[PDB]
RNA sequence: GAGGCAGUUUCUGGUACUC
RNA sequence: GAGUGCCAGAAGCUGCCUC
């Protein structure tokens, strides 16, 4: 019915192996009424960073950066 | 590898972590962690990040990460 | 486009009237599988209880319990 | 079936800063 | 009229734990 978040997958992949997770707002940028948020993120050694007109969204886009680099590690 | 707030509670399952809230133009939030042995603080820019962090340094007083 | 939920109407209502609110679970009572809710809320002088096979349940109904005392107020 | 923690989507109310 | 932050609240979905 609805898909998961690029948040949760991370969130979850990282359980299954014990990884350490931090998610983090780098820093803010612009006027109150224009905004651009940053968030870079580890998964134990990778890491991903998304930007965004909101926190939500900049942190998104760092999930997603990062599950194209969780994408090579070995199965089960 | 958990999140840091579930780990402090599945951690102290041994022997239920006690929390607590504390009182600029970047104002801040601050949130205590009491689990008996010690007392941990931790800040943030939301009420959320304020209660990871004030977790994550209670796992780092006992040395698990 | 959802409906606004009892527990969220108390809510709005006791803001505009400056009135101080407070959900509380009562206790749970019953036998290990049987066991029910009970939740009582105090918007000011006003009360409401609520009972339920889950706390959500029981919170809904205390909700309802006031919301018909503060339905018999003035709206000025 | 119930409880807890976390994540997330949508919606509601309020508020602050700015255009 | 708009943007973003923050507080509160509700419904849904996912993960893990306990009974």
């Amino acid at each position: 019915h609805m898909n998961k978040s690029e948040i949760s997958q991370v969130f979850e992949i990282a359980l299954k192996r014990n990884l350490p997770v931090n998610f983090e707002v780098a820093r803010e940028s612009g006027p109150p009424h224009m905004k651009n948020f940053v968030t870079k993120v580890s998964v134990g050694e990778f890491v991903g960073e998304g930007e965004g007109k909101s926190k939500k969204i900049s942190k998104k886009n760092a999930a997603i950066a990062v599950l194209e680099e969780l994408k090579k590690l070995p199965p089960l | 590898g958990i999140n840091p707030i579930s780990r402090l509670a599945q951690i102290q399952q041994a022997k239920e972590p006690e929390y607590t809230l504390l009182t600029p133009r970047r104002r801040e939030f601050v949130m205590q962690v009491k689990v008996g042995n010690h007392t941990a603080e931790g800040t943030g820019t939301n009420k959320k990040v304020a209660k990871r962090n004030a977790a994550e340094n209670m796992l780092e007083i006992l040395g698990f990460k």
